[PDB]
RNA sequence: GAAAUUCACGGCGGGCUUGAUGUC
């Protein structure tokens, strides 16, 4: 649903956090870049919020990556 | 009269034990006492994407970026040592005696019957060509699974103790051996005809194995591995656990015995192609089938249905019975 | 009749071994034997600020601040030895028979088309200039990745030995060769002949490799790293982790298979820029491309879709059976 | 057409060894054999407290006791050795060729384009004088950085070696030359032709060099340090490691290549006063300074903003592409 | 305008090297070859030995770090003020008046025979700066008028202010007595006191030797300045930031008083008033 | 009371931590 960009280089699990909008949301569906099974997602904000936040976990590189995908995978957000 | 048991439970004997790789070198073969064992080192790579996708309804700037990138895990890689070229293979099978003597008995008059069939098809029926599947196509090392792919020579010594004293002592090629017939051999039937000698309560007999992969230098293995349920979550960076003994490259006893169960040509559909793992209902893990479906009578939960009353088998009693060998 | 696999699995024939980074001195280059070597010392460096800074909605004050700061840290950084010129690279890759006999089967028909396909670009086509990739593009040292740039004399000794005695000899310059094109070299096609020799069922081939790049003095290397998914908390400080053999320095397989994947110039855009690491969908992690993309008919994953059924791919065969080669 | 890339990177080509601190006495200068290398003593120091304290909101109490106290430490610092006055430096520095030839390439099109502004800068500029820059400002020892301060007398002897055998082979005084500016010496053209006989791909240059300064007896240096990430924990009583070679003194690599990235009087500001380290954005990390601010169009992140698709620098492409001799 | 810092540093000038403690016997004096040096003093030595070749730096002020590039000019200017304005005779004087007593040899100038101080220099292997002294016929409160300590000192502004690069390769004998213990440099015990715990006080050795290191030296030719705030003719401290004695943890020119380090160039570098005073707010940075 | 989870896949590219001090 309205594809949009990924959150550079993202496997090592084969999956990723595989951004895309929803039409007022954004959903960032952390998936599979196989079958395309998922596992839970977060809604929010723009990528305003999106890099903000995503910058503001620990880690270094691709930690940002795995802290980002522990953070979105231990969701609040049905 | 003697209806089928609610619960019945056959011990698995002629179990089997661990493996101990560890790495050494050919013509220094035999002083086997301090060769060094391997440990599941950690490698840490990146990748690409040789994986289908589901090619029905897709944005196409999903796979388009999908196949592009890297997809990096690290990765647990047995590797061999540096100068070493045999590998090693201490796994010491036990055989235990007494082959239909249940745990559970739901009926106990169901139980003598069992028994009166293990003495049909152990009197009656004899062990030789039996024992001739678990040691004509199981010293054909079957045993080194993975492994056993262009070996340079692998070297079988089913050497077997009565104590610390070691005397039941063979010597074999796996190599000069074939995987997919039995063929007549002497020392096979004398290793054969000592696991005679185990099975039908003769003498206690568990065979420290030394089996030996002259291959190669360092090498990769296709040693045993592990699980990720609810393991990926705090770890999510290595996807391939290899077990380990302590210090040690399992290959471990899951995998290994169906190297001794890999007997049967008593399939229903082929002829030589499978050397099949005998087990009830015959499904082999790989190839996702079924030999011996239900639609066919030949089901080891129909095959008492059928001997427990009307003793009707006729020599596929033999993978009849190995299902009661587990 | 005759679908696809819901499971299939090729054994990586023609696999590879680790690297053997130990150094030497030329004219002193036949007496490797002790070549000391070489372990992961560690630096510490004082990052300046060369990334590109974003401009959606940002601030000129921000760069003078982190500009000025030292967002410093710590790489484990190899060094060659003082005084000795040489490299090293002991690689004894070894290669598997059988090119196509699989190791799962979810059909066992559609594995015997697929034999049957390997008896035709193997009987019917043959391995000459295949294996000349592997060596007229590959002697030419593309093993020797990121330190191949300007080598003094990169000589190239693939050895082999039938056991402990070795008979495979020959000697290069992958100097005096391209890494663009191959050329006719006899020599070439005494190594290349003799993985004919090996890949087809022939003789069991594991080629003990001596490399040696001739450069310079103490210089760094490009030598193989490592990753920090969950390491980066205990540790914060190393940032790049070469990874080891036993007090040694690895150039992990995992680069070293496309150093002998890197063949075909049957790429669908380019003519003689790429010579791209034949794989399933053709990506190089470098440019994060995707030749042979959904969009043309190019993939790995459709060249038995259309092979298996409709027999007509016409010499792009040879990566669509080196994508088998693996 | 042709946008910028996401994704570049360029190799750092004529890049540095490390060093070799070693201790020897002038006019037994040319036996540079045996010359015995230093080791980092640890010095305990005890000490005052000239850091200035905040003077926002402090109890008055607070800073006599802590003036009054010792905040001692140890302190790793190398020192000389008793009779050898001379010190010592092999650093074989070693220079790569092709100059643009990048590792990576978002677009093949804007590689082409860069190699065809290498051909421009490279065939139609000259680096006569850019070798000049890295002989004439660099043979004047910036080199030895700190020891550099009241040198007796600073002797820079650049060898050069095709093999094993040393045919390049020039001798200097840095103290006999500026540190602010370069002048018209013949052997200074002998040794930076030599470069432009490295860089530009014609013969293979790795320069073996050997610096000495005759400077005094036991006196300290300003070799090269660590720092204190996550080890100040467990040590707490060192906080200025030393970096090591193998039982020697390091002046590492790091700092090294910017005394031959010190060029550049392209500087936006200055005149005479500061030959700034070539770099993107142009950051010294001493004064925390930033010619080459955004403001200015001189960023290294704009000259092919600028260059790729405009064609004009004017001689400030020199500080433009020695940005990408890194 | 023109704020201060928050980076600066200067670099060491007039920096020393190590001790050569090496035993050897009066009227032996000048026979300072093989003077066999100490791991106690040795049996039938006499004389001490002290081969302390400092050398001095130049360029005072010439900074290591410039967060603003201004406040470098005008702190060479100040360097060209108290340089070229005002000069360095007494200064030096004060590094020659009261070093060559020997406050150098620290703990062993109790009680010297007769302490012996020949500070001599070379241009090369070849020496020429040459002079004799004897530290005993000299005072270690107060300074007076002598012809060949100006030699040395006056050589000492031959040194510090550019002109010619020297390294004072010294040969200092205490004279003293036999077999008797000495006040050699030591070390630390922390974490190194669990493996070891019996040996408590660990004397810094060089290559076979009795180190005196350049920690205490540098402060025998730091202690000079009575331009302290309380005392008079008492105390010969040295001189620092702080100017803080760590024997008597005293803080002379604490921040009560205006006389900090850390106070005379956001005094002087924007209202120029020191007055005499400079020299002990200027030898601050000749470390 | 007894089950083979697999085969396999490039991670990299650069970097001035430094400036000076009393062992109780």
């Amino acid at each position: 649903m309205k594809f949009i960009k990924y959150l550079s280089t993202a496997h090592l699990n084969y999956m990723n956090i595989a951004v895309y909008e929803n039409g007022s949301k954004i959903k960032a569906r952390v998936e599979n870049v196989v079958n395309g099974k998922s596992v839970g997602a977060r809604d929010f904000d723009s990528t305003e919020q999106l890099e903000s936040w995503f910058y503001g976990l620990p880690g270094s590189g691709l930690g940002r990556i795995e802290n980002a995908m522990n953070e979105i995978s231990r969701r609040e957000n049905p | 009269e003697r209806k089928l048991d609610p619960s019945d439970a056959l011990m698995s004997a002629g179990a089997w034990a661990q493996r101990d790789a560890s790495q050494e070198w050919p013509a220094v073969t035999v002083r086997e006492k301090s060769v060094r064992g391997t440990i599941s080192n950690r490698l840490k790579t990146k990748d690409r994407d040789p994986a289908k996708l589901d090619a029905s309804i897709q944005s196409p700037n999903l796979q388009t970026v999908d196949v592009a990138n890297l997809p990096s895990d690290a990765d647990t890689l047995k590797v061999r040592f540096t100068l070493r070229v045999l590998g090693g293979a201490g796994t010491p099978s036990a055989c235990n005696d007494a082959a239909y003597r249940d745990k559970l008995l739901q009926t106990v008059a169901t139980y003598v019957n069992d028994q009166g069939f293990a003495e049909l098809a152990r009197r009656y029926a004899h062990n030789l060509a039996n024992a001739r599947f678990l040691w004509r196509n199981r010293v054909g090392a079957e045993a080194v699974e993975v492994r056993i792919n262009h070996i340079r020579q692998g070297e079988v010594a089913r050497a077997w103790r009565f104590d610390a004293l070691a005397i039941g002592l063979r010597d074999f090629k796996a190599d000069a051996e074939l995987d997919a017939l039995a063929e007549l051999i002497a020392s096979g039937l004398s290793g054969s005809g000592h696991v005679l000698l185990e099975v039908v309560a003769f003498a206690r007999i568990g065979d420290g194995q030394e089996v030996f992969p002259s291959q190669e230098l360092i090498l990769d293995k296709g040693d045993k591995k592990g699980q990720k349920s609810k393991t990926l979550y705090s770890v999510r960076d290595a996807a391939a656990i290899h077990s380990q003994k302590i210090g040690n490259a399992l290959r471990t006893i899951d995998t290994w015995y169906p190297d001794e169960d890999g007997l049967g040509p008593i399939a229903v559909e082929p002829y030589g192609s499978v050397t099949s793992q005998g087990k009830a209902y015959r499904q082999p893990k790989q190839k996702l089938d079924f030999y011996t479906l239900l639609d066919n009578w030949v089901l080891r939960d129909e095959a008492p249905a059928v001997e427990q009353q009307h003793y009707v088998i006729a020599n596929l009693i033999r993978g009849g019975v190995f299902g009661e060998a587990e």
